[PDB]
């Protein structure tokens, strides 16, 4: 419950599909897309702890059938705490 | 403008309020209270146990954690913690004085009844 | 007695978990994050020397269990003091008001 | 139910290259290009799954005459989820 | 038909020596300049397509010779037609009058 | 705007602008002199040799270069290129029209002088 | 024109460090930071002769006691000329 | 027109004492200063090609007493065309 899941790529292409597969899979809603320079960009979802453990996992296989995708990072929190709510980019705003 | 009001009864009775932190220091030497200033109907202070100031804080989802670990791990011989109670508020006394509060107490010579009566009606004046 | 601590990590997901575990792990406040361009996001905290050097400890060892994260830079800054702010929001008025009548008017100890 | 078409290119003069050759080869809608670092541009386009995949696979074989152009990544996506809509650039700007 | 000339480089100076040797050797103009990052800057001409043709041509010829100066990438497009404008200066104002008087009013040859 | 009623005159009149073009490269096979139009005093049709063009060009120092290069390697087959003189502005109209402008003679049957008469009248009731 | 310190860091920790440590050494100005690509951030102050050299030569020895800073340049100027401070961001604002 | 001169350095220190060192030797106008990624920065001056030539000279020889600078490129036109002047970030005003 209260999960986060993201993962970043290398490359824009693949960061799309891996949303699309995401949201998809599973009950979890896209919340966030983050660009922190060199070809790194990462999507944000939230939902419960098992949905996003499968939306993640169907993130990381579409990105494989993805021409030219690379995963750089990929990570899941069990439920984080408030003051990270109001202050990173993991709500709708 | 409630706020601007104990920035500035905080720098300038910086002394006095030294020598209440630290009479209220040597009431509870353990420091199982914490010196408090509660605005509901004047300008008074207050004292609360640990468990009051960290039970609130679980109460509120770690919201005012950073105030707690403030007030569990200033030195009361170097540093003023007093924390204030606002209309859904919360705003620290925090600052270091120049000299000590045991000096603040000792250079002022004035009893925590007066050092307390003094102050409450420094900041009910400051108020306007 | 007050400081920041800041992490710096190589990837976006590694800065999240990071500021996640320096506040569950200290009594600090996330102040906010900050980007300077390829790839590097900084997470800065704020709180009491010692619970933000707790803080920043467990932000670096946690991110050695994110898979693809990377530490860059970290470092803890002594500040000066100042009256800090709370702002809460209006659904923990009954969080306010309860703990404003289990306080002791008196300082005085009885 | 509109598809979405992307072409990551390495380079400004091959993404003009992808984006000329995306649009004329096909009736498809171009919501702009995409800067993600270390040159990473992708052009994104909408429209019908086959108007979109006729659009991507002109750009393609465009830029492999480009001199110093390269093709990092592409991608298609029949019909995109409405959840990236909101929080991925690919609508019309 | 015109066309629509670009020449990417690593570094700004090399840039600034490319887009002054393509309007120089052929009869194009200098329409635009853009930046993506990461010092990659890219020049735009445009004009007649042999025109453009031998711009992009001298354009690298010249990158090679600065110091520090690299070609990324090129390429020629295709533009369609276009009522194109030139707007000039005030200083030119007795030229344009000279170029008046040798100019015929008939169009049929004599 | 002198420069946007140009751009609807080039479109509206394409035919008649490329029967026109077409009769004028008929007298000049060559290519010896380029069609142009002179707004003042009102809207007419003149004509230079490249000589007069490229000479005006290096006087202002390139700033109509890219103008003297596309009436150099134009074909007058199947696009039109006039240049058009106002205050202190040039406007180049280029176009390919869709059909040669060869046809657009033959299909509109109008003599040069019928050409160039009906089409200064059309510009000039477009700009009063 | 009163003398201008720079210390040009890598990474944003490491240039906070450089901002604190320079301001807190000597009665120099803070101007500001400056970002110029690849995690190379410049610290500005400005103020007499004496205090820039003593507030760079602070901000120098700090970096070293980073987990992760390095100083890539530095460099004071003593009187900067007029001409400079219209283009160069070494102005207060 | 009134010849250009550039020097581009990687570090923003080493472009301020390029760009002091130019104006400061001869009869130049430093009316430029352009970051184009990747740590790449340049100062861009104006005025008389000996004067220009002069100010390139003094700026990269100056350099080498800054700690960590590292000249990149440098460039001198003697008569730039008059297009280029609307166009790049080398005119005066």
């Amino acid at each position: 419950s209260i999960a986060v899941g993201m993962i970043e790529t290398l490359g824009f292409p693949a960061v799309v599909e891996a949303a699309d597969s995401m949201v998809k899979a599973a009950r979890v809603t896209l919340v966030g897309y983050e660009k922190i320079g060199s070809g790194r960009v990462t999507v944000i979802v939230r939902g419960d702890v098992s949905e996003v453990q499968a939306s993640v996992t169907a993130g990381i296989e579409n990105i494989r059938r993805v021409n030219g995708g690379e995963v750089l990072s990929n990570h899941i929190i069990a439920r984080p705490h408030e003051n990270l709510e109001y202050v990173l980019p993991i709500r709708y705003t | 403008p409630w706020r601007y009001r104990l920035d500035q009864f905080t720098k300038e009775e910086q002394t006095a309020l030294g020598a209440l932190a630290w009479a209220f220091y040597q009431q509870w030497p353990a420091k199982e209270q914490y010196l408090g200033l509660d605005l509901h109907p004047q300008a008074h202070f207050i004292s609360c146990a640990p468990q009051a100031i960290a039970q609130l804080n679980d109460q509120v989802n770690g919201r005012i954690q950073e105030m707690v670990g403030i007030l569990y791990g200033y030195d009361p011989r170097t540093e003023v913690a007093i924390f204030v109670i606002g209309p859904t508020q919360f705003k620290l006394l925090f600052f270091q004085p120049i000299p000590d509060p045991a000096s603040c107490f000792a250079a002022l010579g004035l009893t925590i009844e007066e050092l307390k009566h003094r102050l409450e009606k420094t900041l009910q004046e400051k108020l306007a």
